[PDB]
């Protein structure tokens, strides 16, 4: 018997058995309604800090694999599950969960009243909360851990995640048939992209490869000046956990952006960054949204989209400056999920274009970039 | 779990194909496959209360008849499976005769296992945290009785004891991420209980028959429904309790309170017990709820309309005989046969042609 | 590994109890379990080339049979172990009809397990890295010919290539604790050979009868302790190859060398291989080395003393009776017949009695 | 593929597979014959700081349990064998070996030529090495810091594996039925004897609780005064890893005892330090005894016993003081195995009569000590 045991601000206990790492855990709990993609989910940087509850119950059912990893590691800060099943049967797996989960040491729990949790943080909000997986978990002691976390809200994440140095990025998507390629060759990508790393995820990289693109990915903190110095074709804002709001260097450097004619182009934390730079504010939601199968409005033609949505917070569609046009909408809530400059070349998705997990509804968010910046190119 | 009728059709080739030949089928929710796949088989309407075996363990032969029925599929496959694993095979032996998936394969042999220490342990084995562990893998409790060599009222009582009862929980397409205002439940063995019963209304209970079959097809189903309707109507806070996911019984629209549930004893019970109906009915769902009347009655269920001892008088061939003497009505000439010479004579009697019911 | 002669006593029991029955045994000598008992299966003189199959895959009774010679053990059961697994049966379950420690069940399961994956990489799938493995584990070069669909030469040949052969370690009482003067040796797929041989005399080989069974008993093996006590009196350097551990032929003291190997053509040229013996008897052990002659020669030893095709001239019943004939001396009349009605007539000619010789 | 690497200081290298866990490990090479008790032989303080190769192809077939652990930890620097098990197949496996090493982070690898090593250890002497396992082991770096290592030639190992503080030790010896006992009740035992801790086998202390004694576990730099001070009805000295020679303090602190008329019982490092003490001379073995059926006579009653050895110094019989006699002889070399002092009540064993893992034959060893008590205390 190896115990854990989940506990929650509230002080609400979820008793259950230990499938990762030894040790505690500690941050914003959050629901996921993605019935597969789990891999992908645990390695996407906008997790950082957040346990991870996935509504479907069998997590783990086709192990895990290289090519699913949407980063270098492993960001959410805990797993919650329903149940770890027995074996793991794919043909693609190269290791099951538990194993994996233990070897990037993380903590996670199984056997719990996953929809209870959910149910809950949908109604009373997002709480914060630890896991404790141990011989003899101590229900206090996870309860002052999960009371002393300080909470996301207001909290920069990005500036943790990102890359200490620049590099360039010219890896394209991946096949059934031939599997991740080999890197592209600088000479046969027609435009530079330089991506803001506000903790980017592959995906994101290698469909821009896809269209043609050669990256250069710079630390969050780069200077809108150390930047045009590279001639851009465009820029690009990376997704990144946390409080898109304290990270004062990019919305200065954006703005900077924004006085050019270049292309600018943001997904989610990257859509918020964009409209903060363009006066608008932003507030952190009740539970947020989390999941692949929210369905968002393309406003202007009128037809509905199922996305790939991870985020915790929002731009206040009241407080959207003239300058920005309301182009995406959540057919869930309603919530604000895009966002044109009237004046300017720059657009952002609150949602996930790049999916990896999720419907591939949105990829063509990525087409209209490109029109930007061929266009700019013209020019 | 579709449902089939073979033995209606003796000459027929009962081997599962490309055409058809189920003639309907079961389904089952569970917060796991196999809490789903258990509760599914024990509504089947087959007899089964789980993965009971089909073949004895200490046959000579077993081995050839589960390699057959492994590699080629009948009805009774699901059954041979479970029995395959008993038997010694392995998880990648019966793949390699089924096909079937090793994800699902894995998890009936965990059953198999369990019900082993099940049958070891015995009863005094049965304590809170394994009943509760077994309960939550979707075991019956006359599965569990069978094992421990007990009446499934002695595991009843037990979880009773140590107050192990399931909680329902609801479909609400969204994985609740947005809250229901409809009542469409399932059970299962967790810590939340959703099913949050009005104390507000006079309730009315209606069982449906679980899969359809020949003999028991959508003519029971249009009569539960129109029970539920009528007295919706009249005011009255419907209950429907049904698995057939075929049928209008099961649509959501329906009833103000659907359970999608085996229609068994132990499924039901659990119910009335928290919904404390007023009345249940348990002659439009035809057999199967029918022949749960007796045991309904028995625990305390108020079942409404013609009583289940009224239904014995006409369903037993000596309380009726009986009646229609008293009635003073006409009958065939009837005698009641054990042996083969002794039939002979009483044919004798009766005077052919004859009419011989098992 | 004990020898058996069951196929001798029609009627009797050949199930396996606490009165011996065995007429014989063989002893194998490796780093490993698998690779010892696969050499001591090879030793056996009974066609095994290892884990050879007993049953088909295809047969619809097999795992009844396999069952069968489970639970109550035979001469074969061993082969039945790996049939078993082969089959789809578990440890577990081949462990509760066996009793034989599952130490020793895993250990033949792995084999099997490695066996299929030749099979269905096939000859192409033999890289170094993997035959090596293979050699390591025991496996004979005819069983992974049989595997692979190859002729064992093949195997060898890859062998060849790769610079894949065994080196020999040497029989101390010590664990190497202590330097040896005795050359006592076995072979094993290691990185040290301690064989060196003498660059100094010639050397004369003689091949063993393996394990004593009905007919070739004691008396091959006594004359082949006479062929290594006369020749090594007489100055050569007497090399001997057996595996029977009751024997004389297999004390230290007999011989100037001891290889304690199976008798078979893989093993001996792998000795030959590195000796490059003066002559070879394999005259002296009986059916074992004499089967071996043909082979031996064509793989180019050096056979001494009556030559194999001499050997098959008198062996061969059809050369033999031309040799009679050729010499003018008397023979019973024989024929050949191939169908019932053919021998019939022949033995009309013949005339009766008949010796029938299969 | 895990891979694995085992490097002599000569250059010799040995590929195979990793099976404890990932890192490096550095020691003097041994080779230990016992076919059985691996795990004992493991948890046994002397083998601090060595590196042992076991000639049994396998080890491993009975797991591992507690009950078989001579210490509390596993002091073997690294283990080297032919083959790892599949599985452990034994009613009293608690964990597979793997595990255990895992678990105890030990260096280890499986699947190289223990004989070929073991041939080389005998014919050349003991080797320092190096083990290293992981990804991709590098040869040269192996060479490098087993050719850096100092050395076991006069190091001081007793004082690192020694206890820190006193204590009290009357546990008895396990049963097949009973396993461990409960620790006895001091006004149980009879005698109490002070033993001095040079890195102690459970196994010594159990059966000289087993004898009647309770027991007093000294530091091994615990001064003759503050021992004499507890009025010990005997004095032990344990068994431990190292140069018995430059631990200066135990031999001038035996010294003190010398003087005194209290009995003294020294155990193979014991046994060197009390030769010491006495004015003998150790020197270091070849490639030293270390296994389990070793014949020893006692040239008294010349009678052999056979016995449990793990010894890389011994003592000189040609320079024993004429107050020294010997006892006992190796049958293997002739090296020497027990002394007696002539005048004083005060003998030791180079062996283990305790044996754990090994043969039983030379428990009796312990009885002459009880004797010596014995009769101490009637005077
Ligand atoms: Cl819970
Ligand atoms: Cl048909
Ligand atoms: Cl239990
Ligand atoms: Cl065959
Ligand atoms: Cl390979
Ligand atoms: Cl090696
Ligand atoms: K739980
Ligand atoms: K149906
Ligand atoms: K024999
Ligand atoms: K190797």
């Amino acid at each position: 018997i190896k115990s854990a045991l989940l506990v929650l601000e509230d002080g609400t206990q979820f008793h259950g058995r230990a499938i990762g790492a030894t040790g505690s855990a500690v941050g914003e709990v959050v629901f996921n309604t993605s019935m597969t993609g789990y891999q992908e989910i645990l390695t996407d940087p906008s997790y950082s800090r957040q346990i991870v509850t996935l509504t479907y119950p069998h997590i783990g059912n086709v192990g895990t694999n290289d090519a699913d990893e949407e980063s270098s590691q492993v960001h959410a800060q805990g797993l919650v599950i329903r149940d770890l099943p027995l074996i793991a049967s794919n043909f693609r797996n190269t290791e099951d969960l538990s194993s994996y989960l233990k070897r990037h040491n993380i903590v996670a729990i199984a056997d719990i009243d996953t929809r209870k949790l959910t149910r809950l943080l949908r109604e009373k909000g997002a709480q914060n909360g630890c896991i404790i997986a141990g011989d003899n978990p101590d229900a206090a002691l996870a309860l002052e851990k999960a009371r002393a976390f300080p909470g996301l809200n207001g909290m920069d994440l990005a500036k943790e995640v990102t890359t200490a140095e620049a590099y360039s990025w010219t890896q394209g998507s991946w096949t059934l048939t031939g599997g991740l390629p080999e890197a592209k060759k600088e000479d046969e990508l027609p435009f530079h992209v330089v991506a803001y790393d506000f903790g980017a995820k592959r995906n994101i990289l290698r469909m821009l490869v896809d269209r043609g693109c050669r990256l250069t990915i710079v630390p969050a903190q780069t200077s809108a000046e150390d930047v045009l110095k590279m001639n851009p074709d465009g820029i690009f804002l990376s997704n990144g956990p946390g409080d898109p709001a304290p990270c004062d260097y990019a919305i200065t450097a954006i703005q900077k952006f924004l006085e050019t004619d270049i292309p600018v182009f943001g997904i989610c934390l990257g859509h918020q960054l964009l409209a903060l730079a363009s006066g608008a504010k932003t507030v952190k939601m009740k539970f947020g949204h989390h999941g692949g199968n929210h369905p968002v409005k393309d406003v202007e033609k009128n037809v509905v989209m199922i996305t790939a949505q991870n985020h915790g917070f929002a731009v206040d569609e009241a407080t959207l400056p003239a300058n920005l046009r309301v182009t995406h909408k959540s057919l869930f809530d309603g919530t604000l999920q895009g966002i044109h400059r009237t004046d300017k070349p720059a657009f952002s998705f609150q949602g996930h274009p790049e999916a990896s997990p999720g419907p591939h509804d949105a990829a063509p968010l990525f087409d209209h970039f490109i029109e930007l910046i061929e266009q700019y190119r013209k020019t | 779990i579709p449902r089939f009728n073979f033995e209606k059709f003796a000459g027929a080739n009962d081997r599962l194909t490309t055409q058809m030949k189920s003639v309907g089928e079961v389904m089952a929710i569970g917060r796991t496959q196999q809490e789903s796949l258990q509760k599914a088989l024990r509504g089947l309407e087959v007899g089964a209360t789980g993965f009971d075996p089909k073949v004895s363990l200490d046959d000579p032969e077993a081995l050839t008849k589960i390699r057959r029925e492994l590699k080629d599929a009948g009805a009774d496959r699901i059954w041979y499976i479970a029995d395959a694993f008993r038997a010694g095979l392995s998880v990648d032996g019966v793949f390699n005769l089924t096909n079937i998936d090793r994800w699902f394969l894995v998890q009936i042999e965990e059953l198999v296992r369990l019900e082993e220490k099940v049958a070891e342990v015995g009863i005094t084995g049965l304590n809170a945290d394994f009943l509760r562990q077994l309960k939550r893998k979707g075991f019956a409790d006359a599965r569990l009785a069978k094992l421990a060599g007990v009446r499934e009222a002695e595991i009843r009582k037990l979880r009773d004891q140590y107050d192990l009862h399931p909680v329902y929980k609801r479909v609400d397409t969204c994985a609740a991420e947005f809250a229901t205002d409809t009542a469409y439940m399932y059970s299962t063995y967790e810590e939340e209980c959703e099913a949050n019963p009005s104390t507000d209304r006079e309730k009315i209970m209606v069982l449906g028959g679980g899969p359809n079959r020949i003999g028991q097809g959508i003519e029971f189903d249009y009569c539960c429904v129109h029970a539920s309707l009528a007295l919706r109507e009249d005011g009255y806070e419907t209950i429907m309790v049904n698995c057939n996911p075929e049928t209008v019984s099961t649509d959501y629209d329906t009833s103000d309170r659907l359970y999608f549930e085996p229609v068994t004893l132990e499924d039901v019970l659990e119910i009335v017990r928290i919904e404390k109906p007023k009345g249940v009915i348990v002659q439009y769902g035809g057999q199967t709820p029918l022949k749960l009347a007796r045991a309904l009655e028995a625990a305390g269920v108020p079942v409404i309309g013609t009583s289940p001892d009224a239904i014995d008088r006409a369903e037993d061939r000596e309380r009726f005989q009986h009646a229609v003497e008293r009635l003073k009505l006409k009958q065939p000439a009837n005698a009641t046969v054990t042996a083969i010479e002794m039939a002979v004579e009483k044919a004798k009697e009766i005077g052919y042609p004859l009419v011989v019911r098992p």
